[PDB]
């Protein structure tokens, strides 16, 4: 699709929610840098939502539309609500 | 059942019968005097012009077709049908059905 | 041994008054009999599901076979009354079914041409249909022969039972009354058992004493006698 | 015996006028509401005996913005129309040089004759309708919503908005009875237009099989 | 659903006479569980509970099969990121979930307005009266009435509101022929007011700061925010014109422009802060794509 | 649902309801019996013989053609009123149905015992065949309304779900206390076309005789009706999106689906997620 007209939601669903945190996580976990600050955090978890929080997840969102196309969306794009 | 047909009859009578609608042997039941004019001119014309079209309208051996060019046959062919049976059987079983509902108060 | 009328909504019967009769001591299973009438000439025909017989047969036919041939002697056993019109001609119809069969030879044949094998002389026909109305139909009234007017009477009485129900005069017997219903403890099992297994004893006993009386000798009892048929079997 | 006959008449042409004015031709709004008497007076009060004859009654409407699509309504009178009579109503519409029609049968169409019909539709398009059903116009009902046959230009723009295929639409069956008391036909797409409770208005579209 | 049955011969038990119809006779309790049952009723009570316990015992099994049933017949429709409705073959169910394409967590019962009150009634409560001096007096502040009374461009902005509503009336007594108001619909906007005048202490008592054609104007930005079919062409805006039709009309009515200086009474800075919550509460029920609709509708 | 004055009034409504009512002709007669007659002028029943007498002297129908059976049928009075109908109504529709053959007579709607004659008038012997004539008569002779109709009720209703609702002048609702008819049998596409039975209301429960008689969206209102009234029966409640996307999913593909193997499974949902449902074997 051409990545100048969107008409996905601007807003990061329940699911995308869910999977961005649990991916980041899993990969904190792994010894990947940490792109915010801790005061004490060792939950991959926990840091997984300070840094969403922030708006600092390295992940690239890639919406399939029906027809076949897609739309690749930063996270820090996205307004999240919860 | 106050009107009566008051048809013209063959012997010069005018009919008595006390049909709510119409009379079997004169078609629809119209207002007549007592002479038996329709009271209403355009009645009288319409049942004039119903009088006037009623009033306008191997050989030496047996034929099968006589006994099945005739009323009993027809009436038997109608009759004696797998519809109708069914239809028959069916009334009847209803009918069994309201017997089978003669059982009210106890278990039946 | 009683007769219970009942009827089936969804059903191609109109009534069905079945005896579940059994010779009071347990020499065989109980043989059922029906004695039906034909759903909605159309009149309602009345007919009979007697067992070992292949198809149902019209009841006056059953009569006649019985040795009352005249039309007034069966409604002697039917109609215990002659002036109850409508149940006369609730009974018109069935007896006109079969005015064909009018002697007790002829509906004999007719009753045993359906039976075990059909290129059979006409002596075993007859003979055929003769022990089935004696032995096989209603035993409880009776197995022994001459027991024929007892038969017709009994079977004038289940008539005379799904007529009234019919008419409406009693009502359709319910299922789960227990005055229709018996309890079967522990003597009754236990003898249904023994009787199996007894005769199952006995058919053993006769192949070996026929193998051994084959081969010209004789044959003791005490090997005849399989006793583990009878333990193991209740066991 | 007669009077149910020309109320029965007079609403089937009142349908009829109803179902053309809705299929796109032109009826002047006289015939939209005709009420019985005048009826009556035009063609007679006594079909029964002939007054008015059902060959009396047939139809030639023409198209609001092509006067050459026209389209003839036929009441034959036998109950149960021949395929004789449909060759004569076939000869009747080519000699006088129009392309479509409509029949309305009384109580039904031989086999060989709704063949007929059938095999010979690239030629002409004519349609059976029943007398039964078209005594109500069903297109008033509570239930029925309002249909919308769309031009082939709205549903290239249909299928470039949604970026779909004619077969990912919901199906309408080329013999439902709206389809044809519209008269479409397959690839045909009809917008239905029902009033939700959760949003006060949807629209939603229907391909034709 | 019947009296106890004669299960004997035209008798409930043996204790009756035949052909007893009595209350007694057919099951009538005539005690508390307190004073005891006598013997036939006590039996009588054993029959209407083993009816009970037999229902208990033999439903499950229908209603089980019938949970399954749906169950795969729709599990695979799901809201999809073109906003739409489909199935696993990828043909169209529905062009927006539920006609409006909300969630069903965050609508809750309201109430239309303007769907019953009489013609009227209607004139009188919805109508804004811009020429009793009196009114706008006691209701409005000093300035807010000179350019209310004064202005006619004010005045036809006010007029063109009324004719808007009384359009949307008909168009509901169109929608709803049985005059009943309760529907269901995203934001509570009679509680958003509420919480408005406790938010800002707004004193119901003194004339009120705010100018009816912001609430004119406010309105039409916030009507345009609230998007559920997006697009420009011609057919995207009339789909976004007819998924929020109702919603519409009910927030163009409550939030009127006499309804705010007779009833609420609100204040600038209320009325800026109720509009972002109106946006924001309405943009949290949409539905979330990938939603699998149709597993929580079996 | 009634349109006219019969909306108000109950006369009229009873009009129409026995217009509806299929009635027999066994259920407006009292006894019938095959008599032997072969002198018209000398009936064996005596009371009937002025009427005999009265109708035999005229030769309009031939007396020679006549056969020596006999049928007389016997009609009672409340249950010949109750459908508001007359003996000619009667004698006409036994003339339509056999035609000619089976010649008929009937006294005047005056006498205590409403009686008439069947008499025949040119295998199986007459008085066999009277009585085949008989029960033919008596099964399936319609003498009104509708077939597979049993019974037609009417009633106010009080709940304002059916009562008519009305936007009065002041563009106030208020709904009306009006006649209805509840049937008992289906045959909506009759039903519609009559006179006076209002054909934009009348609807049934019977969803495929309705998918056949209105089509597929018709189908879907009337569906998603009938599923609300169970549902919210006992008072509970249950969203809209729930019940709309059942029944957009069932009638999807223009035709009724059913919630069975048979609609479910025979769809175009490839052969994996059919063998999971039910029937696997088959399927794969
Ligand atoms: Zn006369
Ligand atoms: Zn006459």
């Amino acid at each position: 699709q051409a990545n100048q007209k969107r008409i996905t939601t601007p807003y990061m669903t329940k699911y995308e929610r869910a999977r961005v945190l649990g991916t980041r996580a899993l990969q904190i976990a792994m010894c990947a840098p940490v792109m915010v600050e801790l005061e004490g955090e060792t939950d991959p978890l926990l840091i997984a939502m300070k840094e969403l929080k922030a708006r600092k997840i390295p992940i690239i969102i890639r919406r399939y539309l029906p027809d076949g196309s897609y739309e690749d969306w930063g996270v820090d794009e996205l307004i999240i609500s919860d | 059942v106050q009107h009566w047909c008051r048809a013209p009859r063959p012997d010069g009578r005018l009919c008595e019968r006390q049909d709510r609608l119409k009379c079997p042997f004169h078609g629809k039941i119209v207002p007549r005097d007592d002479e038996g004019r329709p009271l209403d001119p355009e009645d009288r014309a319409r049942e004039q012009r119903r009088q006037l079209q009623k009033q306008e309208r191997y050989p030496s051996l047996t034929n099968l077709k006589a006994q099945a060019d005739t009323a009993r046959a027809r009436i038997g062919r109608k009759v004696f049908a797998k519809a109708a049976v069914r239809r028959v059987v069916a009334a009847m079983n209803r009918m069994d059905q309201k017997k089978h509902e003669k059982f009210s108060n106890q278990f039946n | 041994n009683t007769v219970y009328v009942f009827a089936k909504k969804d059903s191609k019967y109109a009534y069905t008054g079945e005896c579940r009769s059994c010779l009071e001591n347990s020499s065989r299973p109980t043989s059922t009999i029906w004695v039906s009438m034909l759903a909605r000439a159309i009149g309602q025909r009345i007919v009979a599901t007697l067992p070992y017989i292949k198809q149902e047969v019209p009841i006056i036919i059953v009569f006649r076979a019985l040795g009352f041939v005249s039309d007034r002697d069966i409604l002697e056993h039917i109609i215990y009354d002659f002036e109850d019109p409508e149940m006369m001609e609730m009974v018109k119809p069935s007896l006109d079914e079969a005015f064909v069969i009018q002697e007790q030879n002829v509906a004999l044949n007719f009753i045993g041409s359906r039976g075990a094998k059909p290129g059979v002389t006409k002596e075993k026909r007859i003979k055929y249909a003769k022990e089935v109305l004696q032995k096989e139909m209603l035993p409880h009234v009776g197995v022994s022969d001459f027991c024929e007017t007892k038969k017709a009477y009994f079977l004038g009485y289940m008539v005379h039972r799904l007529l009234l129900a019919a008419l409406g005069r009693r009502e359709l017997d319910d299922r789960d009354h227990y005055g229709n219903k018996r309890l079967d403890l522990a003597g009754p099992l236990l003898a249904f058992l023994f009787r199996g297994m007894f005769k199952n004893l006995l058919k053993e006993v006769r192949i070996y004493a026929q193998k051994f009386i084959d081969r010209g000798k004789d044959f003791n009892l005490e090997l005849a006698i399989k006793t583990r048929i009878i333990s193991d079997g209740l066991k | 015996d007669d009077e149910e006959e020309t109320y029965r008449l007079w609403k089937i042409r009142k349908t009829i006028m109803q179902l053309c004015h809705d299929r796109g031709y032109l009826v002047t709004q006289d015939e939209l509401d005709q009420t019985l008497e005048e009826f009556k007076a035009q063609f007679g009060d006594k079909p029964s005996e002939g007054r008015p004859r059902r060959t009396d009654l047939t139809v030639l409407v023409a198209h609001n913005d092509d006067p050459t699509d026209q389209m003839f309504v036929f009441f034959p009178e036998e109950p149960k129309v021949g395929i004789k009579t449909i060759k004569v109503y076939c000869q009747r519409m080519q000699e006088e040089n129009i392309t479509r029609a409509l029949i309305v049968v009384q109580q039904g169409m031989t086999p060989s004759a709704k063949q007929s019909l059938v095999d010979m539709a690239p030629k002409y398009i004519l349609e059976q309708f029943l007398q039964q059903e078209l005594l109500i116009n069903i297109t008033e009902h509570e239930l029925v919503p309002e249909h919308v046959v769309m031009t082939k230009e709205e549903v290239t723009e249909l299928l470039a908005r949604y970026k779909l295929r004619e077969n990912q639409l919901p199906r309408i069956q080329a013999g439902d009875p709206v389809a044809r008391y519209f008269g479409i036909k397959r690839g045909q797409v009809v917008k239905i237009i029902r009033p939700s409770e959760t949003a006060g208005r949807y629209i939603t579209y229907r391909l034709v099989q | 659903g019947k009296r106890i049955p004669f299960g004997f011969k035209h008798r409930t038990l043996p204790h009756f006479i035949k052909d007893d119809y009595g209350p007694e006779s057919r099951g009538f309790v005539e005690n508390s569980y307190l004073a005891g049952l006598t013997p036939t009723e006590f039996f009588f009570h054993a029959m209407g509970g083993r009816e009970g316990l037999i229902d208990t015992a033999v439903k499950t099994a229908e209603t089980g099969y019938i949970q399954r049933r749906l169950i795969k017949s729709m599990e695979s429709v799901m809201v999809k990121y073109d906003a739409t409705v489909r199935n696993s073959i990828n043909q169209v169910v529905q062009l927006r979930y539920g006609e409006d394409g909300l969630a069903g967590e965050s609508v809750e019962f309201q109430n239309l307005a303007t769907l019953k009150p009489s013609n009227k009634a209607f004139e009188k409560k919805f109508r804004f009266d811009y020429t009793n001096e009196r009114a706008l007096r006691r209701t409005l502040q000093e300035d807010l009435v000179k350019d209310v009374l004064s202005n006619a461009h004010i005045q036809n902005e006010l007029e063109r509101e009324f004719e808007r509503m009384r359009e949307d009336r008909e168009v509901l007594r169109v929608i709803f022929p049985t005059g009943d108001s309760k529907v269901v619909l995203p934001c509570n906007l009679l509680r958003m007011i509420w919480n408005a005048q406790k938010i800002f202490h707004i004193n119901p008592r003194l004339p009120s700061d705010l100018h009816p054609i912001k609430v004119v104007e406010g309105v039409k930005e916030l009507s345009k925010k609230l998007v559920i079919v997006n697009g420009d062409d011609p057919l995207s805006r009339q789909a976004q014109e007819n998924a929020t039709l109702l919603f519409n009309i009910h927030l163009r009515s409550t939030l009127c422009s006499r309804r705010m200086a007779e009833e609420f009474r609100l204040s600038g800075e209320a009325f800026d802060w109720l509009l972002g919550e109106i946006e924001s509460k309405f943009n949290q029920a949409i539905a979330h794509p990938g939603e699998m609709v149709g597993a929580l509708a079996a | 649902f009634l349109l006219g004055q019969s909306a108000r009034d109950a006369e009229r409504a009873k009009d129409i309801l026995c217009r509806l009512e299929h009635t027999t002709l066994r259920k407006v007669t009292a006894n019938t019996a095959i008599y032997y007659d072969p002198n018209p002028q000398s009936t064996v029943v005596a009371e009937d013989q002025e009427w005999v007498n009265v109708y035999y002297e005229m030769p309009d129908f031939d007396v020679a053609r006549i056969s020596p059976w006999l049928l007389r049928v016997e009609l009672d009075r409340k249950h010949m009123t109750d459908r508001k109908l007359t003996m000619e109504q009667i004698a006409e529709k036994i003339n339509a149905g056999f035609g000619d053959d089976l010649n008929c007579i009937f006294n005047d709607d005056n006498a205590e015992k409403l009686v008439l004659r069947i008499r025949i008038m040119n295998k199986m012997d007459d008085d066999v065949f009277l009585r085949c004539i008989e029960s033919n008569m008596l099964t399936d002779m319609t003498l009104q309304g509708i077939e597979q109709i049993s019974k037609v009720y009417m009633h106010l209703p009080q709940t304002d779900n059916k009562k008519k609702i009305i936007i009065t002048e002041d563009g106030e609702f208020k709904a009306l206390q009006e006649w209805i008819l509840e049937t008992d049998g289906v045959s909506l596409m009759r039903v519609l076309s009559e006179k006076d039975v209002d054909p934009v209301r009348t609807t049934s429960n019977d969803i495929v005789e309705i998918f056949t008689v209105l089509g597929i969206e018709a189908v879907r209102k009337a569906l998603e009706r009938e599923l609300y009234h169970v549902i919210s029966f006992d008072g509970s409640y249950v969203n809209y999106r729930h019940l709309a996307l059942l029944c957009d999913t069932m009638t999807c593909r223009g035709h009724l689906m059913a919630i069975t193997r048979h609609g479910v499974n025979r769809q175009d949902t490839g052969p994996l997620m059919k063998c999971s449902f039910e029937e696997t074997v088959d399927v794969l």
